[PDB]
DNA sequence: TTTTTTTGATAACTTAATCTCA
DNA sequence: TGAGATTAAGTTAT
């Protein structure tokens, strides 16, 4: 539950214990990009980093997983906003709400369902524009997500041609699932049952179901 | 993503729930499902499985043979038919309870075991015995619904229900020799009976108790007795002058009995049971010695060499006698089902299977056989691995190689008539 | 518009996606030209009339039968035929995608759809005609109608072509350089655009340098530019600042280039110099669409592929450039490591192998020594490559071992002059070669001078012309321009597709022109089956002329003579006992005669069965045999191609493309025999195999036992067809040309799948070699039947037969003499394997030849030899275990990198990836690299070896060995050890030595 | 502000780890 | 604690 000692701007690492084989390299990985991160105003708040790496891992079974986050406004947390004016969140929200049969639900911080961490696959972003950090995170992201996946018995990651290369970017066999958002697919996630698919995944592999009715605010 | 992976998880999850009581081909299903899911999802939790091992010992607790106190329920008391238990999951014919290899049955109780097994989903597997050609259902495990129910539908189809009994009192009974003996005496149950077991609600694993008692006397020799069509089975006979179960061939060969000596058979109140636990190879050569040259062993029982013709033929595909070609293609070609039964079968299948030899001994022999043939048909044969020549079964069967070539020829020439 | 010739073909990626050509003209105009893009559907017309949405376009394909290519287990002679529908198919155009549920032809892509439906060749060179052409922009046209316009074709003319080979080279401090600490320090291009001029020129990073050093530069003749609009491409050496330095390279990558070349430049250089471009300013390359409406940034995207067996794992990444207008970027690394077979793919070692020449000794001297090439030292054309290398060369490799600085050069009309900085050796004549040099660049790096900039650049421009060299010698172009012809696609991926992949093409050409269809229904089952048979050799030392004798594309024509293809297989008729097998035989002995039906004896595909004969059609030609025979033909043309050729260049050009028709047919045939792929046959896979292996035997039996007396040869056997009879004379005895006075006996002592060894009495080259010859002729004219031929490849003296799979001999070829030199040739023996040693080579080479040299004295009386041969091997051993001299480069072993492991946790893997997870550079999924043994050197020796492989450690360029860690010589001492007591006759000896320092027991083959 | 296309076979040898009976 | 059989991985020939 300590931290960590970088000479940058941040300076704030919420480095837990089950993250000790972490820290020793990903200040190597990023100590030589801070300084060149931090030159230009990101979307998301240079102060919050590293907020998902203080909780423990032990616990959870699938992990979602987002290529970046949202181009303008940003909690850290994939999927937390207090707008509900989206793309991407509102029509998972939808599909969840046809899965569960619940109308009525204001917010839903996916971070605090058990058993579910949410993860964003790029750390950081720009105003606007999307996508423009792919340099800045590889080889940090690809550890992390090694990391978080090697604990994992089943990784959920949206999209077909972005998580793409993710079977050679980790070494370690584990059950991956990639979805599809619509974008040019008219509404095309809708079709995308994979919320079953991986609850039965869960039962096969004889672990506890996930339900999808923890993490609702009234 | 789509929904046909979906169902097929679904169902790959729903076989390895039920694979304790399986066969080869839900074996295969189960291990092309999960290398496709280990190939498309890249990591399966569960691996594949080639021991095929069946246990259902597991379903049951120990065996009680001394006084027990019954605890408070509804009881309902049937007792367990003696004999080599066949187990069936479903859709296939019935398996053997250790040992794997289904045993092919008669198409009517194939149709019971369509009809009758699993009502909807509540019984696992019907647990099949057979004993002197009669096949007759005992316990079966049951999750949904109860055997009761399972019985009153095997009975509303007609099935042989075993006696069963309904029991509410408990005033702490205690379970001793002589309330089994009144339960024995008031089933009747003139069929040799093991052991018991009762069904009580809630719990799901089922309790078995039997008493006995071993009196340990003597044997005096063996003898054969018929059944039915070629079917013959050992007996052994004592002094007294009653007979002691011999449940098959292979029990036999496990006690090796050969002379009167003194072996271990246990007595109930109303039959005796040989031993179940115990040179060698020979016990099998010894015994066709004692009882005749013109006798072979085949599957689980005897069989002796005869004179085959029209009538084995007429015998096995349920029609009257035969006299001449012309008549006999006629029947033939008037009933639809025998007609379609022939074309279905191959020729050597449906010759073998009229002198009811053995599947693989037969096979053998004739792989180590050299044949001439014209014309479609068989006239001359010799042998030339005689070294397979030891087992004196399989010499039995090749006494009567002319009947059987006689037999062929007769199939060939008219189903070359019915085409 | 009029003649235009195709470069390069690419389709956009927006919004509205366009197909575009991008042509040169006669004078040298770029023209490109645009099509709509459609994809495309095969339906029925019952189908077509049935979508209640119109579709767009439509066109009528004919009339076409499709066939199910299922195959089904007969048990009797009752064989029903294939399911063959004729209908009249539409073949529809979609601007979206579409989801016909009842759709053939469902393998092939859009794009060739578009190339065989519009008749239009990838390559190649059209009359086009203005009335379908619209002028969109200033060189841009837009055509509606490609099939109309491209009716026209004339014969090829040449282009000039833009080139530009680039290579940069960074300042790194560890061991490799960053783009966030370490900047570029060089960068070298070789330009060369439409009007042929080249030019090379080095960019020096003036931030690197002081003040008093850019003056000296200056004064030297060095133009300091302080923008990029005064820069010229006229001067070889500017000095510039890394912004404008990073300018420049934009625009020079932004232009119309027709070839953007480097060596690894994919991974390292193009993507270090666009990240220093959008860190230092922020800016980006831009590539527009030949429209002008689509503009994309350069991002350089990863391609993985998978292998297709165990759990298919990760095995090849390929990295890429995105661009919308025509130019192809070329990465040659991983051309080379697809292409060719070597212990190592770094650039040093690609140029060694490739660049070598025999130089003659002209003069002496204290420090230094003079050579001389051309062509009557070495083959003709070696000395001009050489040459020609040499114009930018720095150091040369003499007897592999020593590294020379040039000191004098000078290119003759037929060779070079070199003048090497090299100790006085003994002889006349040695080995030169363009490969590792003698230089660190850390440590020159560490201290950058005047001097050090100006050699680094001169490396860096001979780097960037290595590529073009390399560029030249493999002949790319021609290579492109060949697969583009064959394989009907785009010169952008020609080289990017495997053999199930390339032949889809001809494929679906040929689908069309014989109007057919193939479907499967049921699902395919996979089951093993045997494969070519090998003989055991008789002997292990011969000292005797062995003749070898070959099939000419065995497989191949094997599928062209039964005509074995999914669709034209009448069925497979299995047994379980005698009887139904005798009647069964009986029945197919008649029911289909072999003048036109084929029937294959196979082995039982389940142990219950005892029997299995696939029948096969030979009556109309199935599709794999007429995919193979365009293969062979486009094999057979280019061998002869090879023929007329005087150069080494075009030669080594000629039969590098010749190898790759052959390899493409035999993967041909080896997909018929996959499961995955869409051309599935089982039955064809096991005749083909079955077929060989009775053809091999019945040239061993034939062969075998066969002596020649007077002017007749006799034959062992009867000239008889092993699979059914033929009009043809089956005597053994056949007339031969030689003369009277030849006696010999031949001896089959050895084959493998095709080849067979025949042992000859005789010692003489030349009489070999005409009864060799004459033998050949004998059995292609009488011997074999229909399209099987046969050739003599060559002689074998001193031949080893180590084991079943390994000889060593001397080979002399068909076209040669005793006079000649015989060529010393290894297979399988530890001289070829990338994984034994390089001091096992050497020493198993010497104990080789003293023992055929014992051999062939006269020897082996006693035990002597063996004696001898211990005593040598002993203390050799003790005194290389002793001295301690060899250095880590002689006990260096290879392996290449991957994924694919039945287990997850390999022993194999945990050495790459703790490679990769404390080191910067990254060993690749198809990355080739070394590794050694070593243990701590205060370690005696050991006689019981436990407790090894995990020893074993990566070793990279830049790894020396402290004084605390020494080479595990028991490991390479065991090996070795091993292989020589083999090639021994006694016994207790060899186990008594074996046992003393190794605590294990002797194999013996 | 995010999307279609992949993938030849078997045979024979050497070296090393790991489990079972003696 | 040795011999001996088995399995997985790597390499080459064909
Ligand atoms: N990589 C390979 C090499 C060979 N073969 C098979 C098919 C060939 O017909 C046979 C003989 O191999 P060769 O190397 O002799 O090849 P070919 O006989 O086809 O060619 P050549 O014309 O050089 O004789 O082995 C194969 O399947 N795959
Ligand atoms: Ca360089
Ligand atoms: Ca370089
Ligand atoms: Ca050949």
């Amino acid at each position: 539950m300590n931290s960590v000692t970088i000479s940058h701007a941040p300076y704030t690492i919420t480095y837990h214990d089950d993250w000790e084989p972490v820290m020793s390299q990903l200040v190597e990985f990023y100590n030589e990009v801070a300084s060149w991160l931090l030159r230009d105003e990101t979307s998301p708040i240079p102060d919050k980093f590293f907020i998902q790496l203080k909780q423990p891992l032990r616990n959870k079974r699938v992990c979602v997983c987002g290529i970046d986050p949202y181009p303008k406004d940003g909690t850290g947390v994939p999927f937390e906003s207090p707008n509900f004016t989206k793309k991407s969140i509102k029509e998972i929200a939808s599909s969840i709400s046809r899965l569960t049969g619940v109308i009525d639900y204001k917010g839903y911080n996916l971070n605090i369902i058990d058993g579910v961490i949410p993860w964003n696959y790029y750390l950081s972003c720009k105003l606007g524009e999307t996508k423009s950090h792919a340099i800045y995170w590889d080889k940090i992201s690809k550890l992390l997500l090694q990391h978080i996946t090697k604990h994992v018995s089943v990784l959920y990651c949206l999209g077909k041609t972005d998580f793409s290369n993710i079977r050679a970017k980790l070494e370690s066999p584990v059950t991956t699932i990639v979805g599809y958002h619509p974008a040019a697919r008219d509404h095309q996630f809708e079709k995308d049952r994979s919320f079953e698919i991986i609850n039965v995944l869960l039962e096969l592999d004889n672990k506890t179901p996930i339900n999808w009715a923890q993490g609702f605010i009234y | 993503t789509s929904s046909a992976d979906l169902t097929n998880l679904k169902e790959l999850l729903s076989l390895y729930k039920s694979l304790r009581f399986s066969d080869s081909v839900a074996i295969e299903k189960y291990n092309s499902l999960v290398e496709w899911g280990t190939s498309t999802y890249w990591k399966i939790g569960v691996q594949k499985v080639t021991n095929v091992e069946t246990s259902i010992s597991d379903y049951y607790d120990e065996v009680k043979n001394k006084p027990f106190n019954i605890d408070p329920g509804y009881y309902i008391f049937l007792p367990v038919y003696f004999g080599s238990v066949f187990i069936y999951s479903k859709g296939k014919n019935m398996v053997e309870l250790g040992s794997g290899n289904s045993f092919q049955i008669p198409d009517e109780i194939r149709s019971a075991c369509n009809k009758v097994l699993d009502s909807d989903n509540g019984i696992d597997f019907l647990r099949f015995v057979l004993l002197n050609n009669r096949w007759i259902m005992e316990d079966a495990i049951s999750k949904y619904q109860s055997p009761v129910n399972i019985f009153k539908l095997a009975s509303e189809y007609g099935l042989n229900i075993p006696n069963y009994l309904e029991i509410e009192i408990e005033e702490d009974t205690l379970f001793d020799d002589e309330l089994y003996s009144i339960m024995e005496r008031s089933f009747d149950d003139t069929f040799p009976k093991i052991s018991i077991s009762y069904i009580k609600l809630g719990e799901l694993k089922r309790q078995v108790v039997d008493f006995f008692k071993f009196s340990f006397m003597y044997i005096e020799s063996i003898k054969v007795d018929r059944i039915g069509d070629n079917i013959f089975i050992p007996s052994v006979i004592t002094k007294s002058g009653k007979k002691i179960l011999v449940k098959d061939v292979d029990h036999l060969i496990r006690s090796k009995v050969r002379e009167h000596t003194f072996v271990k058979v246990k007595k109930k109140n109303t039959f005796s049971i040989l031993y179940d636990y115990d040179t060698r190879g020979e016990v099998i050569k010894r015994i066709i010695d004692t009882i005749g040259r013109d006798y072979y062993v085949n599957g689980k029982y005897f069989s002796k060499v005869g004179i085959a013709g029209l009538k084995q033929l007429t015998n096995k595909l349920d029609i009257n006698e035969c006299a001449t070609v012309d008549e006999l293609v006629d029947e033939i070609n008037k009933s639809g089902t025998v007609k379609r039964k022939i074309k279905n079968q191959s020729v050597f299948d449906l010759s073998r299977e009229c002198l009811g030899y053995p599947e693989a001994d037969f096979i053998t022999l004739v792989n180590n056989m050299r044949f001439k043939i014209e014309n479609c048909k068989v006239v001359n044969f010799n042998i030339e691995n005689t070294n397979c020549l030891n087992n004196p079964s399989i010499e039995t069967i090749y006494g009567n190689f002319n009947q059987f070539v006689s037999i062929f020829n007769t199939v060939t020439d008219v189903k070359k008539r019915l085409f | 518009g009029m003649d235009v010739r195709c470069i390069n073909w690419f389709e956009s990626h927006g919004e509205n996606r366009f197909l575009y050509l991008k042509s040169r003209c006669r004078n040298g105009e770029t023209v490109f030209i645009r099509f709509p893009h459609y994809f495309y559907y095969v339906v029925t017309d019952e189908i077509y009339q049935s979508l209640s949405p119109p579709p767009f376009n439509a066109r009528p394909m004919g009339k076409m039968r499709t066939i199910d290519i299922d195959e089904t287990i007969s048990y009797n002679l009752d064989i029903k035929d294939r399911k063959c529908s004729v209908a009249d198919m539409w073949l529809i155009e979609e601007p979206k995608k579409r989801s016909i549920q009842n759709a053939t032809m469902d393998e092939f892509f859009n794009i060739s759809w578009f190339y065989i439906s519009n008749g239009i060749s990838p390559d190649g060179c059209y009359s086009l005609d203005e009335q379908y052409l619209t002028k969109i922009n200033n060189g841009c046209y837009h055509c509606d109608d490609p099939r109309n316009c491209f009716a026209k074709e004339i014969p090829r003319f040449d282009i000039p072509r833009s080139y530009l080979f680039l290579d940069i080279e960074c300042h790194f401090d560890k061991k490799f350089p960053s783009v966030f600490i370490n900047p570029i320090s060089h960068t070298s291009y070789c330009y060369i655009d439409l009007s042929g001029k080249r030019l090379l020129f080095t960019l020096i990073n003036e931030e690197m340098l002081t003040e008093q050093e850019i003056q000296e530069a200056v004064d030297r003749g060095c133009l300091r530019i302080q923008s990029l609009m005064e820069m010229d491409y006229e001067r070889e050496l500017v000095l510039c600042s890394e912004i404008v330095l990073l300018r420049i390279a934009k625009q020079l990558l932004e232009l119309t280039f027709d070839y953007v070349v480097t060596f690894n430049g994919h991974n390292f250089d193009l993507r270090y110099i666009t990240n220093r471009l959008e860190l230092l300013t922020g800016e980006k390359i831009i590539f527009r669409s030949p429209d002008k409406k689509e503009a994309v940034h350069l991002c350089i995207y990863e391609r993985n592929q998978s292998s297709h067996k165990g759990v298919c794992g990760m095995a090849n990444t390929t990295f890429h450039v995105n661009n919308n207008n025509g130019t192809i970027f070329f990465d040659l690394y991983s051309f080379i490591q697809k292409s060719e077979k070597l212990d190592s793919y770094k650039l040093d070692s690609i140029s060694k192998n490739a660049f070598s020449c025999m130089g003659k000794v002209l003069n002496r001297g204290v420090r230094e020594m003079t050579f001389i090439g051309d062509d009557t030292t070495d083959a003709k054309g070696k000395a001009d490559t050489f040459a020609k290398v040499l114009t930018t060369g720095n150091y040369v490799t003499v007897d592999e071992d020593i590294i020379c600085k040039v000191i004098r050069k000078d290119i003759l009309e037929n060779g070079f002059k070199v003048v090497l900085s090299c100790p006085t050796l003994p002889n006349d004549i040695y080995k030169l070669s363009f490969g590792k040099d003698d230089i660190d660049l850390a440590q020159m790096y560490k201290d950058y001078n005047l001097n050090i900039a100006l050699d680094m650049a001169r490396y860096c421009i001979h780097d960037a012309c290595l590529c073009q060299y390399l560029w030249e010698y493999y002949g790319v172009e021609t290579k492109t321009d060949a697969g583009a012809a064959t394989y009907v696609l785009p010169q952008s991926m020609v080289f990017e597709y495997r053999a199930s992949t390339i032949i889809k093409g001809p494929l679906l050409k040929l689908l069309l022109e014989t109007k057919t269809i193939l479907v499967r229904s049921e699902t395919k089952q996979k089951f093993p089956y045997e494969g070519g048979k090998v003989f055991a050799p008789k002997q292990k030392m011969f000292s005797n002329n062995v003749l070898i004798f070959d099939y000419n594309s065995l497989y191949p024509n094997v599928c062209i003579f039964g005509n074995l293809s999914p669709e034209t297989l009448v069925g497979v008729v299995v047994s379980t006992n005698r009887l139904e097998e005798e009647i069964n035989n009986q029945l197919l002995l008649q029911k289909y005669p072999p003048p036109r039906y084929i029937t294959v004896h196979c082995e039982p595909r389940l142990p219950n069965l005892i029997s299995e004969i696939a029948i096969f059609d030979r009556s109309i030609e199935g599709t794999i045999p007429r995919l193979l025979r365009t293969f062979l033909a486009e094999r057979a043309r280019y061998k002869k191609m090879l023929k007329q050729a005087t150069s080494s260049t075009e030669k080594a050009i000629y039969d590098s493309m010749q190898y790759t028709y052959k390899i493409v047919a035999n993967s041909v045939y080896g997909l018929m025999g996959f499961r995955n792929s869409a051309l599935y046959s089982y039955a064809s896979a096991k005749s083909c195999t079955s077929i060989g292996r009775r053809m091999i035997l019945y040239l061993e039996s034939v062969l075998n036992g066969a002596e020649l007396s007077n002017g007749m040869l006799r034959f062992a056997n009867t000239l008889s067809n092993p699979f059914y009879m033929d009009d043809r004379d089956i005597n053994p005895i056949v007339k031969t040309s030689l003369p009277i006075d030849y006696r010999f006996r031949f001896r089959s002592v050895y084959g493998d799948t095709d080849s067979v060894f025949t042992e000859i009495d005789s010692q003489d080259v030349d009489k070999s070699i005409e009864i060799a010859k004459e033998l050949e002729r004998l059995i292609n004219s009488r011997v074999l039947f229909n399209n099987f031929k046969i050739e003599f490849e060559a002689v074998y003296k001193n031949l080893i037969m180590q084991s079943k799979k390994k000889y060593t001999t001397m080979k002399y070829s068909a076209s040669s003499n005793s006079k000649s030199v015989p060529e010393r040739i290894n297979k399988g023996t530890s001289e070829t394997r990338r994984d034994v040693s390089k001091f096992h080579k050497n020493m198993i080479k010497t104990y080789k030849t003293r023992l055929s040299e014992m051999l062939s004295e006269g020897r082996m009386n006693s035990n002597q030899v063996c004696i001898d041969i211990l005593r040598s091997l002993e203390t050799d051993l003790r005194s290389e275990f002793d001295s301690r001299s060899s250095p880590l480069e002689l006990f260096m072993l290879s392996r290449m990198h991957h994924s694919n492991y039945k287990s997850a946790d390999n022993p194999n893997m945990y050495l790459v990836t703790e490679y990769n997870k404390n080191n910067p550079e990254t060993i690749e999924l198809g990355e080739r690299y070394y590794f050694a043994y070593i243990c701590p050197a205060n370690v005696p020796w050991t006689k019981k070896l436990v407790n090894i492989k995990t020893y074993e450690t990566i070793i990279d360029r830049s790894f020396k060995l402290g004084s605390n860690q020494r080479i595990f010589y028991e490991v390479y001492f065991k090996r070795l050890t091993s292989e020589i007591v083999n090639l021994l006759d006694n016994k207790v000896l060899c186990i008594s030595f074996f046992q003393r320092m190794f605590g294990s027991r002797p194999t013996f083959y």
